């Protein structure tokens, strides 16, 4: 959500200045964010598969 | 064993080393952005 | 002068047996020598490497400890430690990182208990331990399912893996 | 086994089969030269080593 | 000298002076001069104004320390269990008291510094030592025996370190250059620069 | 019960299996006393019994700091007298606040 | 000079190629050959060349090596005392450590570059950390003390050397530079303050001496304390004279306080090595103050008194090590009747203790007379202060001697042929210097 | 037997004091997340801070060091109570 | 089109090596030395200056001790990302390069963990990921505000300065290194604690990313030293040493001393190689001595460069702090020596794969005298 907010700000700036830099940076954000999310979801699934029986909320480290 | 010649040769070597170091310490910024400080340097940018 | 020499006792006389409750719930008779620390006797018996953790002190990580439950009658033989020193620091990190909530009033570490004659047929149990990490080689995922022995580990202690 | 395309060096590590390619043949001949030169150097060293020359042989069963 | 007969070192004539000669023909400076805000904050004329200008630093530091401790407490409290007590009622005293006591210590320090400098009329080490001594005395009002001695000493020592390495040190080594000829020795034949080296631009962050 | 370990001829061998105790360098070792050992341990580790008391602060200040203050005052007086003796201007010493820059006398100058 | 440096580099080199059973013999031969090379360096050093007898450079400012009056005396002293250390030490590990330490220390003395001096002198930092913290007879606390003290003082010295190299462009002694800055002067001074044990930075030396081996203690007392005066004459006084004259009352305060409190602390010792180690600290203050006067008498007297200390304190440490081998004790209270039980050891012990009390037929007398004369040239009270409080040394030396001298003992603990061979050179050198061949 | 240091306190009382460190341990990401965020915003705000005297800066650093509580200290002493 | 060919050749090289490795995948060669040499050759086509040659040298020395085609391929990806970080001219280049490098770090961390090590390694990777997302999101938000306000994307701004502070791992941004590198493979920790820094240093020097504030380097120095002295585990000691040293190097680099930091990073790579790839006690002892800054080895030269640059700028507080914090860190290094030779008998794995370890120890001992001109 935060990355989308930043990419939208860049598109807004591109419309404001009639410039193509923000459009390029926004497609770059989309690609990098999607790759990061895929890898992170891989790590989350692998982390959940290695949980021991005693571990209760493995995914919720923030507890 | 000419001690005077050895002494003066050694001192000359050390003094030359000091002069070379102080020349070596005269350094402006080598930053690629810094075209003002390096205006006279011959460079080509491929960008 | 020249008082009487005392012949030493053979191994049979100075062997005490301790009944140890393992993590699975089975009771093991661990024969041990008087004068040996509890951690060494437990290691020699053939308990798995997950049952033990290195002593988390600056210079004591070569020693292998265990979280053990000691009956009230044998609390006297546990060794006193000075809080203003770093041995207490090893002990405090071992509670903070390994034992955590699984602590009980009977919780102790094996190295600070020395076996003697009066501790014969003492019943102790391995205390539950939380997942811990020092190095990727020296860590505990939380699964007590490896069938190795801490004896068969020649590695002295944790360093850069 | 599952695969039958395993390299011959992998299947016969003790002795590689007879060289068939030109490069392999050249390597074989170079190895022969190296073996002879090494044995010559071995004997020259054994002369300096003295009586016995640190020679070794197979022992009887 | 490197001999056992005459004293080591040397002496310079006090009557003879050497005319200053410029290190370079044209001087380009990348060091910016002090801002008007810095001179305003450094002004100790009015002790109340000096105190009120410099306390926001102390209050900020106290707020970070209190926030650190309050978060250490908050992190521990269990979300899954509903708590009978109110967490902010527990946590607010921490931050508020830390910030208040820090601000009070900084206020004593700045006020005593300005008052001593005004009364003495001179800028000196002693103003910082006395302000630090008073602040450390306030720190150790009801504390056990070593602490009445140690805190006045530590709090007094801190301004001495600040003065020694923040003011005396830079001013002692302004002249030394590192390029061309040594500052004392221009008679020696070293490469003389038209311009001083600019290793970086004036900063703007 | 004892035997001579050392051999001047050079045919020395250590009889680790010998029934008789060798007369080696440990033969002359001092027997030692339990309480003397504990006194040595106590005396070396006397920092354990250190306690900050007003009496301790009083002693430390009055003797150590007092001797430092006395020595510094005496040295300053001697420096002042020597400056008057030599004819030098009052020297700018580190903690003396003097409006003179005289530090090292010029050898060439006549004072 | 070149021969001496080559032999200094050859000694550690030989250990790599020796059979590991010939190591002791090869090391002893190498030590004696280095001593002979030092004698050759003295022979090729003409007094006509007044500033520096010899200067050699091997391609850079760092590789500039030279000998002066102080450097030549200290280098001959270390080359003289090293063989005794070699025979006292057994094992390839110990031999390697001690040879590397001696190579680094002896290269430091003749170095003329502050940065190279720092690099060679601190190369022996872990070697003492390992040496003093050896398995059974070492203490980790003492090794930590010495290592940390040396690191902080040497880092301050290094920062001052960097500032000098930036400002002047050179940090070699042969190039005349003067500075009036007090920060750089203190940066150079702090190393001297720590290395020459001066109150309150003297705590490392005692713990190190007690828990170091006898060869290690001999080297530490003999030449590592003297490295302070090489640094003072070579790298501090030529450039930092203005600061020493500015701070002279403070310098006297610290030096005389070190003398007095070290003397008083010596009185509370029950361990023989600690008694000798504290005597060394009290002895260093006169040297430091005499040099700091920056007069012809002071420099010569300080270097002379350093030679006297480097001939007397190694002997006391060697005798104590021999007694500890014979008795397995260093407590004065356990040791009694040594006069009757060890007449030959007792004679040399009394002789060296008289040397430490600066009696006339010993080099310490001549050296002390010169140093006190320099102090009297500065002011009368300066000499009077040192002369009076010298009586404190007599009290503790006499108490130790009286405790050891008589009593009841059932053990013959007297030195063997090897031990007598070990101290004979030191006794001969002490006599020769005492009659005036300083 | 050898001379040994006297250990103040009783064995079981000292062990009970040490056992007060065995409490539920939060994971450090929660602290790190907030420190990272507020630190980024803090570095942005610092460039706008007024220039302070070196003496005041050093005193502020001293006060912050004195006021800083080690994470273990809160761990041992934390009570889930009013 | 010819200027584009220089960059295109590197792609074509990497792609054909990738497809050749995929085709020639067999149990007979699990250690693919041939593709490692091919990758090393391919990375020579990206050398254009001295800093790029240093990048190539470290990249090759790293790729020697990775095992397998796949990890070597991701090290090549890290090299490409680093090469573009050096050449980045505005916000977009910086962002693209550095989060590509972050992706390579995540992949390398994931693929060098055993099944028994997944519970902690994947946790550390996830925590690193979330912290990196914080840093990148703040960077790009402020970049959007700047691009709106100024109309141009200029890499000389506070935003990139703070983002590069996160990348360096200084003062409040060093915790991701502590959490991640504690739980990952020793080679992964070694290569990603040294190699990334060179690109950031080059970007800072060339694009004038310097601030007047000295708080962050000072905080890095003091915090690193004190935490190193208080840390029980050996990995944390080594990790905190880097925080302290990189804070000091950051203080030096802001003032324009690019040459000295470029020498320091290389000497630090060589010094850390031996302690991280611990196989012999003596090699680790020399490495630890070199990291301390100790005189007989090349590490003394590298630290001396930074300290010599410090006295030139004439900031007294920094020098005083440097001395005291250096002593505090020296205590921890002495702890490391004590643990090996003075605590207990030590037995280690016989991992006889010292590819460049012996060469690195030789270079640390030898290289002091040739490089003495620098200081
Ligand atoms: C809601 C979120 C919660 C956080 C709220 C804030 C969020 C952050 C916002 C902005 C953050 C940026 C600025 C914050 C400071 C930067 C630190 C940081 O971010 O690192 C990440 C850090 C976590 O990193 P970590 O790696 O996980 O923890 C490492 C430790 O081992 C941690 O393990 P530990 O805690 O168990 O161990 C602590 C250890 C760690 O060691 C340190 O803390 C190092 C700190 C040393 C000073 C740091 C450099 C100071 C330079 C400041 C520069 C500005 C001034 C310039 C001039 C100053 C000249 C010096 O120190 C100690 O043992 C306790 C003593 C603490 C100070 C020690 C020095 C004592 C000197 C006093 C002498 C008097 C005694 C005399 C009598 C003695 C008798 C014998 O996060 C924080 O700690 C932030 C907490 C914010 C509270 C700070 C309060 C004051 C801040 C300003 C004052 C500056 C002094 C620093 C005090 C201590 C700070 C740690
Ligand atoms: C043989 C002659 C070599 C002598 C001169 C070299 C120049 C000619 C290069 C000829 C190649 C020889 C390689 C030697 C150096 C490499 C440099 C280089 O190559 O580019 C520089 C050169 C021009 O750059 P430049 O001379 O540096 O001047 C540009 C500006 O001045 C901007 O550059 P800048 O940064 O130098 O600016 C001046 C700088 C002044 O900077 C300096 O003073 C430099 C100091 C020398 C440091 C040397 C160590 C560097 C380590 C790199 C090792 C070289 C790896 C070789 C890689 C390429 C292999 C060919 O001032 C500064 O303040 C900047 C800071 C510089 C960094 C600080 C220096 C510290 C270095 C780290 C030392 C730490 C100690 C480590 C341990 C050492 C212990 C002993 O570019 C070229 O000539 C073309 C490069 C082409 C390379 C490969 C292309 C041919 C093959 C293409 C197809 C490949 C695929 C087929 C493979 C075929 C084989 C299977
Ligand atoms: C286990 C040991 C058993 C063996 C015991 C050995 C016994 C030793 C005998 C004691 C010797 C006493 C001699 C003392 C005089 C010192 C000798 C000496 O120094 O030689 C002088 C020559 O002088 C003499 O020969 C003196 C004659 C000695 C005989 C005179 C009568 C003997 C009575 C003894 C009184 C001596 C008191 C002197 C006090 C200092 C060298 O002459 P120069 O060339 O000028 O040397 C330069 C001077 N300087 C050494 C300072 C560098
Ligand atoms: C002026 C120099 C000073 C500046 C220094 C920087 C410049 C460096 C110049 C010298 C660099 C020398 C680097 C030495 C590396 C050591 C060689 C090495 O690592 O070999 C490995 C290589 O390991 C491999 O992984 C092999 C794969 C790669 C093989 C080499 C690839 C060659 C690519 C071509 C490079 C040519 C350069 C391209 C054009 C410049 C073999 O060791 P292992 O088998 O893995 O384990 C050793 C076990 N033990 C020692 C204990 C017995
Ligand atoms: C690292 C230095 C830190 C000091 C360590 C001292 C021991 C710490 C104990 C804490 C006590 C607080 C610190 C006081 C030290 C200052 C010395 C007092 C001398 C003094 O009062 O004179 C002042 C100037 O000295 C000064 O204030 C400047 C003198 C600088 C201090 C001495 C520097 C060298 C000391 C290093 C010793 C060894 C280092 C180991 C710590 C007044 O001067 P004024 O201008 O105000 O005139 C007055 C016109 N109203
Ligand atoms: C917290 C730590 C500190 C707390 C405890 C400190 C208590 C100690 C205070 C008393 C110390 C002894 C007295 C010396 C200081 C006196 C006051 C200093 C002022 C001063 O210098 O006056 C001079 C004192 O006489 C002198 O020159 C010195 C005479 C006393 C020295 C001889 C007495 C002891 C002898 C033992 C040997 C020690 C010295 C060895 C060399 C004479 O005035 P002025 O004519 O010089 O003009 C100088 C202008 N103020
Ligand atoms: C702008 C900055 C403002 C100022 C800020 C100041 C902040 C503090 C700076 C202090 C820096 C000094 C660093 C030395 C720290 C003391 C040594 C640490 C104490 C210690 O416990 O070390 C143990 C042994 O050390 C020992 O046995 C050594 C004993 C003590 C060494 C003496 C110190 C050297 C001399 C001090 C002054 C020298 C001249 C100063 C100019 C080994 O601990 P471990 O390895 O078992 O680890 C287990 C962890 N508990
Ligand atoms: C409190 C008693 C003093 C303890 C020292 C005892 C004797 C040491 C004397 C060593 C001899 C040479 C050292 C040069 C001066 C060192 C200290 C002299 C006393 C002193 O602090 O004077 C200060 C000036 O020195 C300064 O401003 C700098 C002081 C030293 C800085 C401390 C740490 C520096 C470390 C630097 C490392 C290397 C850096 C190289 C770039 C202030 O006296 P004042 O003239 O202002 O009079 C104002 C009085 N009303």
């Amino acid at each position: 959500i935060a990355f989308i907010a930043c990419s939208v700000n860049f598109l807004y700036a591109s419309a404001y200045l009639n410039d193509m830099a923000g459009m390029l940076f926004s497609i770059t954000i989309t690609t990098i964010s999607a790759c990061e999310t895929a890898l992170g979801l891989a790590l989350c699934v692998g982390y959940f598969q290695s949980r021991a029986a005693n571990e209760v909320e493995a995914l919720n480290l923030l507890k | 064993v000419d001690s005077q010649a050895e002494w003066y040769a050694e001192y000359d070597k050390l003094e030359k080393a000091r002069q070379k170091r102080r020349i070596w310490k005269w350094r402006d910024s080598d930053s690629r952005d810094e075209y003002a400080i390096n205006a006279e340097e011959p460079v080509i940018y491929i960008r | 002068d020249h008082d009487h020499y005392t012949p030493p006792k053979t191994v049979f006389e100075d062997t005490i047996t301790i009944n140890v409750l393992d993590y699975d719930g089975k009771k093991h008779a661990v024969k041990a020598l008087i004068g040996t620390p509890l951690n060494k006797a437990l290691v020699e018996y053939g308990f798995s490497s997950t049952y033990f953790f290195p002593n988390m002190g600056y210079y004591t990580q070569h020693i292998s400890d265990a979280h053990v439950f000691i009956p009230e009658e044998y609390w006297k033989y546990v060794e006193n430690v000075d809080l203003k020193t770093d041995d207490a620091e090893a002990i405090k990190l071992m509670f903070k990182l390994v034992v955590q909530d699984y602590q009980r009033e009977t919780s102790f570490f094996a190295s600070y208990l020395t076996l003697n004659k009066e501790m014969d047929n003492m019943t102790i149990g391995f205390g539950p331990i939380k997942p811990w990490h020092i190095t990727p080689k020296w860590s505990f995922n939380g699964h007590h399912n490896v069938k190795d022995r801490m004896f068969d580990r020649l590695e002295t202690g944790p360093f850069i893996e | 086994s599952l695969l039958k395309n395993y390299p011959p060096s992998y299947l016969y590590p003790f002795r590689h089969p007879k060289p068939e390619g030109v490069i392999e043949k050249v390597l074989f001949n170079l190895g022969s030269l190296f073996r002879s030169a090494g044995q010559g150097m071995d004997e020259l060293g054994s002369l300096m080593l003295g009586n016995g020359g640190m020679q070794e042989s197979v022992g009887p069963n | 000298t490197f001999n056992y007969v005459i004293p080591y070192g040397g002496s310079s004539s006090y009557t003879i002076n050497n005319e200053p000669v410029k290190a370079e023909e044209v001087t380009v400076d990348f060091s910016k001069e002090p801002s008007a805000s810095s001179l305003k904050l450094a002004d100790k004329s009015d002790w109340i104004a000096y105190t009120f200008n410099n306390v926001p630093l102390m209050a900020t530091v106290g707020l970070l320390a209190g926030a650190h401790e309050a978060f250490l407490h908050y992190e521990r409290t269990p979300i899954y269990g509903k708590r009978t007590y109110n967490i902010i009622k527990k946590l607010a005293p921490i931050v508020i008291n830390k910030t208040a006591y820090a601000t009070l210590l900084g206020a004593i320090f700045c006020a005593t510094d300005a008052l001593y400098e005004n009364y003495s009329g001179k800028k000196s080490y002693t103003s910082g030592m006395v302000a630090g001594a008073a602040t450390g005395a306030v720190f150790a009002i009801g504390r056990p025996l070593p602490q009445p001695l140690v805190w006045p000493l530590v709090f007094a020592a801190a301004p001495v370190i600040a003065d020694l390495f923040g003011e005396v040190y830079p001013e002692s080594m302004k002249s030394a250059r590192g390029y061309g000829t040594p500052y004392g020795f221009e008679n020696l034949d070293d490469a003389v620069p038209t311009r001083n080296p600019i290793r970086r631009n004036p900063h703007h962050y | 019960s004892s035997r001579i370990a050392g051999d001047t001829t050079g045919k020395y061998t250590p009889n680790i299996f010998s029934p008789e105790t060798p007369m080696d360098r440990s033969f002359s070792h001092v027997p030692k006393n339990p309480f003397w050992e504990a006194w040595v341990f106590r005396r070396d580790n006397i920092q354990r019994e250190f306690v900050w008391t007003w009496q301790t602060i009083f002693d430390l200040a009055t003797f150590v700091g007092g001797l430092y203050v006395a020595m510094y005052a005496t040295a300053s007086f001697c420096s002042r007298q020597n400056d008057k003796r030599n004819g030098y201007p009052e020297r700018n010493y580190y903690f003396s606040d003097s409006k003179s820059n005289f530090v090292i006398p010029d050898e060439r100058e006549f004072y | 000079m070149s021969l001496y440096l080559f032999m200094l580099f050859l000694q550690p080199l030989s250990l790599s190629f020796v059979s590991r059973s010939f190591s002791k013999i090869s090391s002893l031969m190498m030590s004696f050959a280095t001593l002979w090379s030092a004698v050759y360096m003295w022979f090729t050093s003409n007094g006509a060349n007044q500033t520096f007898y010899q200067v050699v450079s091997w391609g850079s400012d760092w590789s500039t090596f030279g000998v002066c009056y102080t450097s030549l005396y200290i280098s001959l002293l270390c080359a003289f005392i090293f063989p005794i250390c070699v025979i006292l030490v057994q094992g390839y590990r110990a031999l390697s450590i001690l040879i590397c330490i001696q190579t680094a220390v002896s290269l430091s003395i003749v170095s003329l570059h502050m940065l190279a001096f720092y690099a060679l002198f601190e190369s022996s930092l872990l070697l003492f950390f390992i040496l003093i913290g050896r398995r059974k007879y070492g203490s980790l606390s003492a090794a930590y003390n010495i290592s940390i003290y040396t690191f902080i003082s040497a880092l301050g010295f290094l920062i001052s050397a960097f500032w000098l190299n930036w400002s002047f462009g050179s940090v070699c002694a042969l190039l005349p530079n003067e500075e009036a800055n007090s920060f750089v002067a203190f940066g150079i001074f702090i190393l001297l303050w720590v290395k020459a044990p001066l109150v309150p930075f003297h705590l490392w030396l005692p713990e190190a001496h007690v828990y170091a081996p006898t060869a290690g203690s001999v080297l530490l007392a003999g030449v590592l304390l003297k490295i302070s005066i090489v640094g003072l004459h070579v790298f501090f006084l030529p450039i930092c004279a203005s600061s020493i004259v500015k701070a002279f009352p403070l310098i006297l305060s610290i030096c005389l306080g070190s003398f007095i409190f070290s003397s008083f602390s010596t009185l509370k010792q029950i361990d023989l090595k600690k008694i000798v180690a504290y005597s060394s600290i009290s002895h260093m203050a006169i040297v430091f103050l005499s040099s700091a006067t920056n007069s012809g008498l002071g420099i010569q007297g300080a270097v002379l008194y350093c030679i006297a200390h480097g001939l007397i304190s190694p002997g006391l440490f060697l005798l104590v090590g021999i007694l500890y081998k014979n008795t397995n004790t260093k407590l004065v209270f356990y040791l009694r009747g040594l006069s009757q039980q060890a007449p030959v050891w007792w004679s040399v012990w009394v002789f060296f203790m008289l040397g430490n009390l600066a009696f006339p037929l010993f080099p310490n007398f001549i050296a002390e007379v010169v140093c006190l004369s320099a102090l009297f040239k500065n002011h009368e009270l300066y000499a009077y202060a040192f002369i009076f409080f010298s009586f404190v040394g007599t009290v503790y030396s006499s108490t130790v001697l009286g405790r050891l001298k008589g009593g009841v003992s059932s053990q013959c603990v007297d030195a063997s042929r090897l031990d007598v061979i070990s101290w004979n050179p030191l006794v001969l050198a002490t006599v020769v210097t005492g009659i005036g061949y300083m | 037997d050898e001379p040994k240091h006297q250990i103040p306190g009783n064995a079981l009382d000292n062990w009970a004091f040490l056992r007060t460190y065995a409490k539920p341990l939060p994971d450090m990401i929660h602290y790190y997340y907030y420190v990272y965020l507020f630190g980024f915003f803090f570095v942005y705000k610092v460039a706008d801070f007024p220039e302070y005297s070196p003496r005041v800066l050093v005193m502020a650093a001293l006060i912050g060091s004195l006021f800083y509580v080690r994470r273990d200290w809160v761990h041992r002493e934390f009570k889930d109570s009013p | 089109m010819w200027e584009n060919l220089w960059y295109l050749d590197i792609l074509i090289n990497v792609l054909i090596i990738t497809i050749f490795g995929l085709i020639s995948c067999s149990s007979s060669a699990t250690k693919s030395y041939d593709l490692k040499g091919c990758f090393i050759i391919s990375m020579v086509g990206g050398v254009y200056d001295i800093p790029s040659a240093i990048l190539w040298c470290l990249a090759s020395l790293s790729i020697l001790n990775f095992n397998g085609f796949f990890a070597s391929l991701f090290l090549v990806f890290t090299w490409i990302s680093n090469l573009f970080a050096m050449q980045s001219l505005n916000f977009l280049g910086i962002y693209l390069a550095f989060e590509m490098q972050s992706l390579c770090l995540l992949v390398l961390g994931k693929i060098t963990a055993n099944e028994n090590q997944r519970w902690f390694a994947y946790r550390g990777l996830l925590k690193y990921l979330v912290l990196s997302l914080i840093a990148g999101s703040i960077f790009i938000f402020h970049a959007s505000s700047s691009y709106l306000q100024s109309g141009v994307m200029i890499s000389d701004s506070l935003v990139t300065y703070v983002f590069l502070l996160f990348k360096l791992g200084v003062a409040p941004f060093h915790m991701y290194t502590l959490e991640l590198f504690s739980v990952v493979s020793r080679h992964v920790a070694f290569v990603f604690s040294t190699l990334p820094k060179l690109s950031v240093l080059y970007l800072i020097s060339n694009s004038n990313i310097g601030s007047e504030c000295v708080w962050w380097g000072l905080i890095s120095l003091w915090l690193g030293s004190i935490s190193q002295y208080q840390s029980v585990f050996v990995r944390s000691i080594l990790l905190y040493s880097s925080v302290a040293e990189i804070g000091l190097v950051l203080l030096v680099l802001q003032e324009g001393f690019s040459w000295e930091a470029f020498s320091w990073v290389s000497i630090y790579f060589l010094s850390l190689s031996g302690v991280w790839h611990a196989n012999s006690k003596f090699v680790s002892a020399i490495s630890v001595a070199s990291i301390a800054g100790l005189p007989p080895f090349l590490g003394f030269i590298g630290k001396a460069q930074i300290l010599k640059s410090l006295v030139s700028i004439n900031l007294g507080i920094l020098i005083f702090s440097s001395i005291l914090a250096a002593t505090i860190s020296f205590i921890g290094y002495l702890r490391l020596i004590r643990l090996m030779y003075l605590v207990s008998p030590v037995k280690w794995k016989n991992n006889k794969d010292s590819s460049f370890i012996n060469w690195s120890t030789w270079m640390l001992t030898v290289g002091t005298l040739p490089m003495v001109y620098s200081v």
